RNA sequence: CGUGCGAAUCGGUCGUCCGACCUGGGUAUAGGGGCGAAAGACUAAUCGAACCAUCUAGUAGCUGGUUCCCUCCAAAGUUUCC
RNA sequence: UUGGUAAGCAGAACUGGCGCUGCGGGAUGAACCGAACGCCGGGUUAAGGCGCCCGAUGCCGACGCUCAUCAGACCCCAGAAAAGGUGUUGGUUGAUAUAGACAGCAGGAUGGUGGCCAUGGAAGUCGGAAUCCGCUAAGGAGUGUGUAACAACUCACCUGCCG
RNA sequence: AUGACUCUCUUAAGGUAGCCAAAUGCCUCGUCAUCUAAUUAGUGACGCGCAUGAAUGGAUGAACGAGAUUCCCACUGUCCCUACCUACUAUCCAGCGAAACCACAGCCAAGGGAACGGGCUUGGCGGAAUCAGCGGGGAAAGAAGACCCUGUUGAGCUUGACU
RNA sequence: UGUGGCGGCCAAGCGUUCAUAGCGACGUCGCUUUUUGAUCCUUCGAUGUCGGCUCUUCCUAUCAUUGUGAAGCAGAAUUCACCAAGCGUUGGAUUGUUCACCCACUAAUAGGGAACGUGAGCUGGGUUUAGACCGUCGUGAGACAGGUUAGUUUUACCCUACUGAUGAUGUGUUGUUGCCAUGGUAAUCCUGCUCAGUACGAGAGGAACCGCAGGUUCAGACAUUUGGUGUAUGUGCUUGGCUGAGGAGCCAAUGGGGCGAAGCUACCAUCUGUGGGAUUAUGACUGAACGCCUCUAAGUCAGAAUCCCGCCCAGGCGGAACGAUA
């Protein structure tokens, strides 16, 4: 006998397997489809989530009651030291899909990258790769590496670069910069094996992976939130007032007969920390971090078009449970996965965008600084001792 | 066309008038629009059309339902601009179906969401929100 | 609480509270018997007939059980009268 | 073989089982098919089998039938018909043909007559029983479509090409 | 339509005051009126009353009620739709440390079978040891079914059963 | 499997005519087990026995939507059939309901199974113990598918199952980056403008695509801004007591009360939700069988909420390529 009336179900039944993630940094599971047609570029990116604030726009799409008219939207701040390459690695195609290939390194590794290689750097004689290097200086040691980079040329068909963060750069308490591969995707293996090598210890900045108003989607894990109950992790009713034992909960299980109990249906237990892909994240601004000049600091990030004051998107007090804002940085429109401080895979997307929604170019008009740590009124601080006059300090 | 809003006045409210019809009470008896899902209270705000019985007014009108619309709201709504706005009461009068009032004019403001949407309100206005 | 603190407790909310009120001591009523503002209530954790010993190992066309091996033969549920 | 729509339902005749009974076979199991047993060596068998699971066709085994966008594969046994087919395949009866059939592609398809009884009309065409000849190579007192009556256009039956 | 009136069979008389779809009316969610947007509900009349009716008591009524029932103003996390906080446990550690229950045990399909298998048959399959939860399954535990039937087994009640 | 429920064959006639657009008298072949019956095979040293609360899965005999054929289809609509069970199928009054009937909204408010799904999940409102009152029966103890009032819902710490958390196995020890076998699976429906007061229609009425702009329903995140919490016991007030008294505060199982950072958090605040292949109905190109035709017999085309791979989630008693190696 059946469901009195009818209604639709609690949760998502692929995202299934709730449990807390491998891995700490978002994997990319899958990047774009080249075509030798297009010149060589990297895909992914890293960065760290840093905020959230204001905008405020002019808006144009003709059709909708919002035309020529100013929202205000809302943003997050990611910050990206530009990246250090120290290697490439080759892929090759087969039929049970993917072997990796060979692998080689820069003359040059540094020691937020030598970090990376330990479970402890206390104790440690930081004997990783002293013989390795080795090679790229004795006359035995550019013939066997350019054997290789002959072989990659003859065999492989997919190749990968792999670069180090800046943590030397960013406020936080750790030191340990991470590796990821990147795909490079374009030109003939050739082309894209002679851009590669010739990048070994350079610095790639942000500049050059993305560009203005475009469409990134965003790679992450989830802020946590420990064993939790059903009616928290699943989104069920709660039971009505009188129940013996408890009304958080679901009330029946399952039915008699096929007398087991099924994994479609709903239980306690771990939520959040899960990995997660959300799509389609705008860029409305890439920054510029502190560059010094003769002389004096140049700090006008937030310095719109609009209303040109001498500030940065830093806010009164900094940012809050993270620190201050020098390195570079870019602008996403809407909210993001993860924490305050936690590392951010970007991308571009897999498929091709034409909607209008896509196409639609930005300019601002004013971006928040009031700080968040409170309640704010006031936009920088010397606007503030223009307001209040002088205090009994002075 | 319609931008949503943050709403709050569900099946079983009454709100005030603001016509000279004989007509103090409205009685909110369900939302028309809504299809519906288990167990949801169906809830209309500022510029929808409202289901209505009356409560307390002039002999003719009690018992029978018109279709009302509603005008001023106590419910907090964001419009895209920014800001939250809010009134002091819940406040709306009696359609025929079509979309053209019943009274002569309208005691109070109206919401420019509901003085934009209705061709046949915004010039009773007295001051539009 | 419900393998409890309790073989009927404890908590918040509750009914009466100068009158057929509410309690200590001494005393009369004893089992087809007592007592009952009357529910078959109460009569030492027992009540539409209390407890202790005997007659007693009370009787059962009905349940349950019924202890070492090999050798040989191997049935009946149908007929009258209760 | 009696009651009951029927029941893995109630009830009786003859013989043989099961209960008390294991063994080959029917994947599976009281009753169905083979055979009834002290402990074992050779041999041949019953009923059933012979791609692998699994002992045995790993035969130059015979002649036919059948395609399924829900095929078929064994006594009791565990899935079902009235009604239909221009799939293909055997069979039975009787007509159309070198005197020129069967396609197809062309030319005719009449008057007395609008045949009489009914009905506001029955020109052949709801309807009713009756249902003829002058002409011929051939044209029926009529195969259908169409109208208030028709008009107007087919087909019964014959002709040229074709073999 | 309606029946003031008239007869006719019957018993010890044959229901007189009042009072109703009730704490009492099968048909029944009786039907006119009242309260709701909508009412097997509540209340105001109508009596045909299966089986209303006068100390076996009838009809009424100020006060009263931890008694049964309806609707309006107040007020609310009872709901739309759930959030967060605090106290004590739960959790982890040292010291002390019991119970119920237990053929043997413990992953599924379908098949047969005392007709709803964890063990049999055919398939799917099977990778030490364990911490927190949950309440589908063990036709879970808990008590020689309290219902029904039998027994030539009893008791508590009552009269025209027998003594 | 009689009664119930659902469906076929034959065709007198209904249909202005015309048996079959849409129906189906006399008759007759069946299917189902969401109706009650039949019977008693299993359970009496016990399978907890009415309906609502909550949750999942299946069927389909298709109520919506997708894709098409037929109408007695001029357009709007309405009716019969096909593939299709992808995605939904709601809020209220009287009643204990299973059933029933009315209000309103709607793309639509199709039907069923799962021990008549579901009490160591709840509720006990009904039935079906012991108190009490009537209305029929009996001289009576007593009795009512005649009605009423009040009447205690026990256990989990063992196995499994399901959800999560440590670990196990191999390549010499250990660490870095990665591939993907197999499992899991996601998005859905609807207005407005425009076409257009156009096609069609003698009137009344009244369509469609491509292109815009929003919306519901579902999912996955997030806290800049509004909203909620507040024992930073953070700082204003304030009542009763208490240290002789002013300044400095304490007890009243958080004293009350006012505004409140951080963190948690809400369609009560904002953010995102998607690409290709083979083919079902069906409609078709060449072309036989069968001198003519013919979507079919051999050959070739288009084709869809279905199906399957991907996008996404988890990563095997499955590998790989690289650095340090006491």
């Amino acid at each position: 006998s059946h469901r009195k009336f009818s209604a639709p179900r609690h949760g998502s039944l692929g995202f299934l397997p709730r449990k807390r993630s491998s891995r700490h940094r978002g994997k990319v599971k899958s990047f774009p489809k080249d075509d030798p047609s297009k010149p060589v570029h990297l895909t992914a990116f890293l960065g760290y989530k840093a905020g959230m604030t204001h905008i405020v726009r002019e808006v144009d799409r003709p059709g909708s009651k919002v035309n020529k008219k100013e929202v205000v939207e809302a943003v997050t701040i990611v910050e990206t030291p530009p990246m250090v390459v120290v290697g490439i690695v080759g892929y090759v195609e087969t039929p049970r899909g993917l072997r990796t290939f060979k692998t080689v390194f820069a003359e040059h590794i540094s020691d937020e990258c030598k970090r990376r290689f330990y479970k402890n750097w206390h104790k440690s004689k930081k004997k990783a790769f002293t013989k390795y290097c080795k090679k790229w200086q004795d006359d035995a040691g550019k013939r066997q590496l350019d054997k290789d980079f002959s072989s990659m040329k003859k065999y492989c068909q997919v190749i990968r670069v792999l670069a180090h963060t800046q943590m030397r750069l960013l406020p936080l308490r750790q030191k340990k910069a991470h590796l990821m591969e990147i795909q490079v995707n374009g030109g003939t293996v050739a082309e894209k094996l002679d851009w590669a090598r010739e990048r070994l210890e350079q610095q790639v900045p942000v500049s050059q992976v993305f560009g203005q108003d475009e469409m990134i989607d965003v790679i992450g894990v989830t802020k946590g939130k420990g064993y939790k109950g059903v009616t928290s992790r699943w989104h069920t009713k709660k039971l009505p007032r009188k129940t013996h034992r408890g009304l958080r909960k679901v009330a029946c299980i399952g039915a008699w007969h096929p007398a087991r109990v099924a994994f479609s249906v709903a239980r306690a237990g771990q939520k959040g920390y899960h990995h997660r892909t959300e799509i389609n994240k705008k860029i409305y601004k890439i920054g510029q971090g502190y560059l010094i000049k003769d002389g004096k600091l140049i700090k006008n990030n937030a310095s719109t078009d609009y209303d040109l004051s001498d500030k940065s998107i830093n806010p009164l007090g900094g940012f809050v449970h993270y620190g201050e804002v020098t390195n570079d940085f870019v602008m996403l429109k809407g909210c993001v996965v993860g924490t305050k401080k936690r590392v951010l895979t970007l991308r571009k997307s897999l498929l091709v965008q034409t909607k209008r929604r896509a196409l639609e170019k930005i300019d601002l008009k004013f971006i928040d600084t009031t700080s968040k740590f409170g309640h704010g009124r006031f936009q920088t601080v010397e606007e503030k001792k223009a307001f209040m006059g002088p205090l009994k300090k002075d | 066309a319609k931008f949503r809003i943050s709403l709050g006045l569900p099946v079983g409210a009454v709100i005030n008038c603001a016509d000279n019809t004989g007509a103090k009470n409205l009685y909110i008896i369900s939302v028309k629009g809504i299809k519906g899902r288990l167990n949801r209270l169906p809830a209309a705000g500022v510029g929808d059309m409202v289901m209505a019985t009356v409560k307390k007014g002039k002999p003719e009108l009690r018992k029978k339902v018109h279709p009302a619309v509603v005008i001023r709201q106590r419910k907090s709504y964001r419009r895209k601009d920014g800001v939250f706005l809010y009134f002091e009461d819940n406040a709306g009068v009696i359609v025929n179906n079509k979309g053209e009032m019943k009274g002569s004019a309208i005691t109070g403001p109206v919401a420019k969401e509901c003085a934009d949407l209705w061709p046949r309100i915004a010039s009773n206005a007295g001051s539009i929100a």
